[PDB]
């Protein structure tokens, strides 16, 4: 049953890489620093820069490796 | 009795920074650290 097969694991790749890239040590590189336009019921939004990136900004949530 | 030492007199304080600014380079790329290490707190916890 070759499609049952590939459906269950249809969420293996993303799990192994999107949902968990950076827990590791060593973190940086650059992020945009969007800017929530104030107000809030408006939804704009603004690229307002970049941001240097520091093991602080890493995700604190678990892997998803494991599973 | 609990002892949590922690505390430096000022005189202490400003003897560690001097040799941290004796142990960092003095051109720009040495100071950049500091000044983008204190914007990345001011854009953390602003109002603005």
């Amino acid at each position: 049953s070759y499609a049952y097969t590939l459906l269950q694991m249809k969420s293996v790749f993303p799990a192994l890489s999107l949902r968990s890239m950076y827990r590791n040590k060593g973190f940086g590189g650059k992020a945009p620093a969007i800017e929530w336009t104030e107000p809030r019921s408006k939804y704009k939004f603004r690229w307002t820069g970049v941001t240097q990136l520091h093991d602080g900004l890493r995700p604190r949530s678990p892997s998803m490796d494991v599973p | 009795t609990i002892l949590c030492p922690w505390f430096a007199s000022s005189e202490d304080l400003r003897l560690q920074q001097v040799m941290h600014l004796v142990n960092i380079s003095s051109n720009t790329a040495a100071a950049l650290p500091l000044v983008e290490a204190l914007s990345t707190l001011l854009r953390s916890v602003t109002p603005l």
